[PDB]
RNA sequence: UAUACCGCCAUCUUCAGCAAACCCUGAUGAAGGCUACAAAGUAAGCGCAAGUACCCACGUAAAGACGUUAGGUCAAGGUGUAGCCC
RNA sequence: AUAAGUGGUUGUUUAUAAAAAAAUUUACUUAA
């Protein structure tokens, strides 16, 4: 019957079954998902199966300054038109079966390390194209509600940084991943630290910090050493601009305590000039590659002092057993100093 | 080249003098003392961050050191005048309901702004949504009382710091001055003290706003010749 | 590997620029093969070239 | 942009550092006035602690 | 919960027209009838034949002006006449619109044995009443 | 095959809540955001409400979100998947 | 201040994409 035929909108809504009890509470567990096809896509008004040519609709109205009459394509000619239509559809479908190469982060199926591009441009023309954004952690967190039940939210941790000392991080909570990436990405640029770097490649001193239950032991290294540190630290270091450093994470390795502790330790990094000013004495660098050449890296801009700081023969510093363990060739881990790709 | 002349004659010139607006003449230790600015709260109310500024306890009543109040008060007035001269938006924030009328009047008289009312959440950290995307936020905030009506720091003190807005603040012995850019230790309860601060910040602002006019008239004379 | 995906990259002792890329600019050391990813074959040829 | 980390450094240090980095393109209106006439104590956030044990307040009684 | 001819709320991003935005309990209150004839008046005949004609024409027009209609047809009848008032879009060639007006009018007049007219009203975009 | 669905409904509902977008709090955890002599929330939309129908400002209708019960209905019609085609 | 026992089994989060169709002759009748 002609009168039982419905519209494409009504037909796809039923066929796709996007709504229903299956969607809710993950009751339906059929990963295979059909997609709506617009079947009007390649359709031309006036073009039909019989191949008639209607002047003013399917073909041009006037030919050689004269009004065309009703004409019908030849059988052999109509075959080509129908055959060509099949080809375009196939090639149109071909485009949508091509798999796009998603550049992978820490792992193939991991969101950590993946880049979210620059933060969205601000309201009043504020622009953030200098900054990069890498994901640090995606987690489906749940709460219970009286009506629905298990309600999923996405907690996302991102870090932003221009690679010139300015960097931050923020958490984003939303029901949709893409809405949490936005919130986390855009909120981070309003919470930027400035991380002082020694020679714009490493840190000034070595940092030993404990944030809650996470321990981070960071070591200043020379050039070429590279970033030999936890995969989340290398990411954040690339966003800060540190290029050569070592860090070992002990205790708990919660991504969020590791981040909040990494940025805290780096924020308390005392500079060489800040030191010279605090002690009021020259800070002299001794490099083994330069013999006893006394390289003065920072001097007190204010008044210089005259009393040699008392040199305590025995330093009352609390050493770390692992440091001394390795120093004395007692640590024999079959995992330390392994050949790894350049970071 | 107009940038060099405009910047030097207007913005850079006043910043080269120790007291470009002569605000030190506006107050004296005798004037502060006569306004009871040295009277603090009792010793059981004291904040430990306000100790550097307390001269002592006179029968368990903290006496604020007016010698440091004067040095701090000058620094706070100097900043205010330089900001008023630079066409900065100055907001006066208080919640002491006894002086809300006084502080609102004073703000209108010097052509500036006052928020003496319940501070709604996000006025500063969420202003482009509460006002409009092109709203201009204050460049300076003057707290005449830094505690809200439950004896805790006004939320704006923290929100000003989050928005990178310098603040001037009268900090009594029970107040928290860690985040205030220019704390001025002094009594914030006595009407004499509150009248004095309003008189001083009004003058400093007024005087600074005239001088900004009385140094662009010289620009006009210099422009002709 | 980097070398074996571009035929126009000839690891010769004459191609000094290419050789420089595979040596530290700070310590003067030839990277290990896992560092850059060049197969065992090419890394040895490279090593000879460097020397 | 700006940094709303009111607990890390001060408005000066944060601003100063963001200008150096290139985030803040324009020095805020108050920056030059602060730089010329800085306050006696830099406004850095500190958490008030309790005095345990023998720690007492250095405030003396005026006699 | 009632469902008939309600567009559900969604997420504040769904463009809906004044017609679509109103539920059946608003049909004589905030909106009118998409057809007007005398069949459904007390004492009148042929409500059925009018109704079959109106279901066909809406279908006829939807497939005859594919992708052009920007709202629902307004069907009118005065004596022997039939008026089809479409709101269409402005993407098709006016040559094609004139072809289709002349075509539809002619074909429908021979099908329903009456004078049939077709009044187009073009709009740039579909008029949005509300973002549900 | 209603446990793939549209369509049209039951049910709480003789409900008042669902909320995008922000901001803040929790050491940047799941989460949380209340005081009017106010102490961090602003919220567009959708319900409720208002309006309209019936003989009124009353009453009765109607309305009544988001969700809950894989609740009902492939036998209203249409339809994804699977099957039948002497 | 009475007494109110029980309920086979089972169950959830693997990742983005887009079209257009269209425009040469802007006014006669006429004749060889
Ligand atoms: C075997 N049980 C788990 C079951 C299975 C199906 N269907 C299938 O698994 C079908 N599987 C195929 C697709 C054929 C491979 C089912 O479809 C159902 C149910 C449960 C029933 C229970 C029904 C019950 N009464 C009417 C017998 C009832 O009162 C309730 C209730 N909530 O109170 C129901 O949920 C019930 O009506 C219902 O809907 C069932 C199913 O839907
Ligand atoms: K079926
Ligand atoms: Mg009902
Ligand atoms: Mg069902
Ligand atoms: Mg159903
Ligand atoms: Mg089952
Ligand atoms: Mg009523
Ligand atoms: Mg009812
Ligand atoms: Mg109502
Ligand atoms: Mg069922
Ligand atoms: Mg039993
Ligand atoms: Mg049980």
């Amino acid at each position: 019957s002609f009168f039982t035929k419905l519209t494409a909108d009504e037909l796809w809504k039923g066929a796709l079954a996007e709504t229903g009890a299956g969607a809710k509470k993950g009751r339906g567990k059929r990963t295979k998902k059909k997609k709506r096809k617009d079947l009007n896509r390649g359709q031309i008004i006036g073009e039909g199966r019989y191949g008639f040519l209607w002047p003013g609709l399917n073909v041009p109205l006037m030919k050689n300054g004269a009004v065309q009459t009703i004409a019908q394509r030849s059988k052999e000619e109509q075959e080509k038109v129908e055959a060509d239509m099949i080809q375009q559809r196939e090639e149109w479908d071909r485009k949508k079966k091509m798999k796009v190469k998603r550049e992978r982060g820490w792992s193939g199926n991991s969101w950590g390390g993946i880049s979210l591009g620059p933060p969205d441009p601000g309201p009043c023309g504020e622009t953030y194209e200098d900054f990069d954004t890498r994901i640090l952690e995606v987690r489906n967190v749940f709460t219970m509600t009286a009506k629905e039940g298990r309600k999923k939210s996405i907690r996302v941790l991102v870090a932003v940084g221009n690679g010139k000392g300015a960097a931050g991080f923020s958490i984003g909570k939303a029901t949709d991943r893409m809405d949490a990436f936005r919130k986390a990405k855009n909120r981070a640029v309003h919470h930027l630290h400035y991380i002082e770097r020694y020679e714009d490649h490493t840190i000034f001193h070595d940092i030993s910090l404990r944030f809650k239950r996470t321990h981070i032991k960071m070591k200043k290294q020379p050039k070429g050493y590279g970033l030999r540190c936890h995969r989340a630290i290398i990411t954040i270091c690339r966003l800060i601009g540190i290029k050569d450093m070592y860090a070992k994470v002990s205790g708990s390795i919660n991504m969020l305590s590791l981040t909040q502790g990494l940025f805290r330790g780096l924020s308390r990094q005392e500079t060489h000039q800040q030191l010279a000013d605090k002690k009021g004495l020259h800070v002299v660098e001794i490099r083994e590659e330069c013999g006893p050449l006394p390289i003065v890296v920072a001097s007190p801009r204010g008044p210089l002092r005259k009393d040699p700081e008392p040199e305590d023969e025995v330093p009352d510093v609390k050493l770390d057993w692992e440091d001394v363990k390795t120093a004395q060739g007692m640590k024999r881990s079959v995992w330390s100093n392994l050949k790894r790709a350049a970071t | 080249e107009d940038s060099t002349d405009f910047n030097d004659k207007i913005l850079n010139e006043p910043l080269k003098h120790s007291d470009f607006f002569n605000v030190k003449e506006l107050f004296s230790v005798r004037s502060l003392f006569d306004a009871r600015v040295h009277l603090g709260h009792k010793a059981g109310c004291r904040h430990r961050f306000m100790e550097p500024y307390i001269f002592g306890s006179r029968l368990d009543h903290d006496i604020i050191d007016l010698e440091q109040t004067a040095t701090h008060l000058q620094l706070a007035l100097n900043f205010t005048a330089h900001m008023a001269y630079r066409k900065g938006i100055i907001l006066f924030i208080s919640r002491n309901r006894q002086f809300s009328y006084l502080i609102e009047n004073m703000a209108r008289d010097c052509g500036e702004y006052a928020h003496t009312r319940y501070f709604r959440g996000g006025m500063l950290t969420n202003a482009r949504l509460l006002f409009g995307p092109t709203v201009r936020l204050p460049d300076l905030i003057i707290f005449l009382h830094t505690l809200n009506n439950i004896f805790e720091p006004h939320v704006a003190v923290r929100d000003a710091a989050k928005m990178n807005i310098p603040t001037v603040g009268i900090v009594d012995t029970n107040c928290n001055p860690c985040l205030i850019t220019y704390p001025v230790p002094g009594n914030d309860d006595s009407p004499l003290a509150v009248h004095l601060y309003c008189r001083l910040f009004q003058t400093a602002i007024t005087r600074a706003k005239e001088k900004r006019q009385q140094v662009e008239a010289l620009y006009r004379l210099q422009g002709q010749k | 590997c980097p070398i074996c995906r571009d035929h126009k990259l000839h690891v010769d002792f004459r191609n000094v620029k290419l050789l420089e890329q595979f040596v530290c600019a700070h310590t003067g050391i030839i990277f290990y093969a896992p560092y850059t990813g060049v197969c065992v074959k090419q890394h040895k040829r490279l090593t000879q070239a460097i020397q | 942009a700006g940094s709303r980390l009111e607990t890390v450094g001060s408005i000066f240090s944060r601003t100063r550092d963001l200008v150096r980095a290139g985030v803040l393109k324009e020095k805020p209106l108050w920056f030059d006035v602060y730089d010329a006439f800085p306050p006696l104590r830099e406004p850095v956030f500190q958490r008030p602690r309790v005095r345990y044990g023998k720690a007492k307040a250095p405030i003396q009684d005026i006699w | 919960k009632n469902r008939a001819a309600r567009v559900r709320v969604s997420k504040g991003d769904k463009p809906v027209t004044y017609e679509e935005a109103h539920a059946p309990h608003y049909i004589a209150h905030r909106k009118g009838w998409l057809s007007l004839h005398t069949g459904n008046l007390d004492g009148e005949d042929h409500a059925a034949e009018r109704t079959v004609e109106d279901v066909f024409l809406r279908k006829f027009m939807w497939g005859t002006f594919p992708g052009c209609l920007a709202d629902q047809l307004v069907l009118k009848r005065r004596g022997n006449q039939l008026e089809i008032c479409a709101v269409v879009l402005r993407q098709l060639s006016p040559h094609k619109y004139y072809f289709l007006v002349g075509y539809s009018e002619t074909l429908l007049s021979y099908f329903y044995k009456c004078p049939v007219r077709l009044h187009l009203q073009t709009v740039p975009s579909k008029v949005v009443y509300k973002y549900l």
